[PDB]
């Protein structure tokens, strides 16, 4: 719940440095929790 | 009699023609009464069978004794609602069937103290409070989130933000969400005729921000008049008891956490900044949990964000289908 | 193993399956044959002849035993010299665990009917023992 | 319990979720295996709690 809320907050803040790497980190943190990554590994 | 049948037919045709007119406003009752059993209804057998604290939508006008309206129930038809003065009359009829209403008791004392009913035996007295049977509540009940901690701290802000985003996305094009920066807990109706009518009085309330609160009250009223769903993001709500005696009567939504350990673990997961306020966060959490379930309107106790999302979505879908 | 699991998990404090053999061994010293019914005096000593753990641990639990023989309907309605092995060991095995007729003491017929419907087909040999 | 609240929250419309749990409650109560180890464990728990209560 908290992470979904945080990514929504970040998206609405950026849509209108730290921001770029934070967006990349969130995208990475979501590409490792999908069934595709599970089956590939 | 031909006149009564003629007025019956006229009222029925008027209802049939006005079934498809824009809704004017809405009210809420606080008394137990049925609109079908009365003989003064212009249409017999098609009254409203309501109870205490029910919501009515009024579209057109009938007279000083009755109005036309529908219920917020799903599939509710058009009936007639007794007027404020008519409800006062029927309430006086409620307290007249008894043996006595005034000061002279009937405890085996008849024929000596007639004691004609004075002003104390009528509705003229008892004006110290004078709670009105009818109140003009907003047409659409505002949706407000409370819990699981103080608004303005990370856990609560995100826990509410996620639900706000879900509501905006699922109901896109049919819902309006605005943040209410101003205070809201002082939504009073019977303080005075006009506390602080002008800002140049330089009085205690003229220089205050109460007028902002009232202005936000009419803003919420007119936005609920629009018939579209409204969700409030005011950061001054931490218990429904602070907004239960007002006129808005918003839909209280509770996003509770199963146990205190989970909440404080969650708080620890944020950092030291929330560790500083963890004490007050726990205090408000336990105080809000001690609030009983009947105080709230809906509950969100599921630990999964999705399940709570579809729960709230189903409740609001039921509300939308009920008021159309 | 599972077929004897209830025996392998005894924790003997309310042991009932194994003490019936001991009771039979003790009772066989008095009764010469079936004889239908036996006298009254033997059972008072019999309550002590058997293993004390079931019926009276010490002198104090004997009071509970004194409560079992009295305070409720007893076969005394028939001949004075009547067996109580149909009413003593039944009473002990009925009150030792799942005891509900003690707090009320009035709804005996319902419990008797439940017991009978649980033993509905025994060829009606117990009716005499239930009394 | 959720299905009880999903019907307790709605009084303005005849709730169909009340029957939803009734028809969906007996689908998961069919797999009551409860092997003899589990039954003996339950009986032992009852005996131990009763002994603690009597003290």
């Amino acid at each position: 719940w908290i992470f979904k809320a945080e990514e929504v907050m970040l998206a609405e803040e950026d849509r209108n440095f730290r921001r770029k790497e934070k967006m990349f980190r969130f995208f990475i943190r979501r590409m490792v929790k999908a069934q595709s990554f599970y089956w590939v590994v | 009699e031909s006149a009564r049948r003629e007025v019956e037919s006229q009222a029925q045709q008027q209802l049939e023609r006005a079934k498809h007119k824009p809704v004017a406003f809405a009210v809420r009752t606080n008394v137990s009464y049925c609109g079908v059993l009365d003989e003064e209804c212009p249409v017999q057998g098609s009254g409203v069978n309501f109870e205490a604290k029910d919501f009515l939508h009024i579209k057109e006008k009938y007279s000083n004794d009755w109005w036309i309206g529908r219920l917020v129930k799903e599939g509710g038809d058009i009936a007639f609602i007794p007027s404020p003065q008519r409800l006062e009359s029927i309430r006086l009829k409620q307290e007249q069937k008894a043996r006595r209403s005034g000061n002279p008791s009937s405890l085996s004392d008849i024929g000596n103290r007639r004691s004609p009913p004075p002003s104390l035996a009528k509705q003229k007295q008892k004006q110290a409070e004078h709670v009105p049977p009818y109140d003009v509540v907003p047409s659409m009940r505002p949706v407000v989130l409370v819990g699981p901690s103080l608004k303005g701290y990370e856990v609560t802000d995100m826990m509410q933000k996620a639900l706000f985003d879900f509501l905006k996305h699922r109901f896109d094009g049919r819902i309006s969400i605005t943040r209410v920066t101003a205070d809201l807990s002082l939504a009073k109706r019977s303080v005075l005729n006009n506390p602080g009518k002008r800002t140049i009085i330089e009085r205690s309330s003229a220089r205050s921000s109460i007028a902002e609160v009232q202005s936000e009250i009419e803003r919420i009223f007119e936005l609920a008049k629009s018939l579209q769903l409204v969700v409030l993001d005011a950061d001054t709500i931490n218990h429904p008891a602070q907004l239960a005696k007002t006129s808005l009567a918003p839909i209280i939504v509770f996003v509770k956490v199963s146990s205190p350990k989970v909440l404080q673990r969650l708080i620890r997961s944020r950092g030291k900044s929330q560790m500083k306020h963890l004490t007050v966060q726990m205090m408000a959490y336990d105080k809000l949990v001690q609030c009983p379930p009947e105080s709230f309107d809906v509950i969100l106790d599921e630990n999964q964000l999705e399940d709570a999302c579809e729960h709230l979505a189903e409740y609001l879908e039921v509300y939308w289908r009920a008021t159309h | 193993i599972m077929d004897n699991f209830e025996y392998l998990t005894r924790d003997s404090s309310i042991l009932g399956p194994h003490h019936l053999d001991e009771f039979i061994r003790v009772w066989a010293e008095y009764d010469p044959a079936a004889c239908g019914r036996i006298s009254y005096n033997d059972m008072f000593e019999m309550l002590k002849h058997m293993s004390p753990p079931l019926g009276l641990g010490k002198k104090c639990p004997a009071r509970v035993a004194y409560k079992r023989l009295v305070r409720m309907n007893m076969p005394i309605s028939n001949e004075d010299m009547t067996v109580h092995f149909t009413s003593t060991l039944m009473a002990l095995i009925r009150t030792a665990l799942e005891i509900k007729l003690a707090p009320a003491g009035t709804k005996q017929h319902q419990c008797d009917a439940e017991l009978r419907k649980e033993i509905s087909v025994v060829w009606a040999n117990l009716p005499q023992k239930t009394l | 319990k959720l299905a009880l609240q999903k019907a307790k929250e709605v009084a303005e419309v005849s709730p169909m979720s009340a029957a939803n749990i009734s028809i969906a409650a007996r689908q998961q109560n069919s797999a009551k295996a409860r092997s003899v180890w589990e039954q003996r464990a339950s009986q032992l728990r009852l005996q131990n709690l009763r002994a603690s209560c009597e003290a």
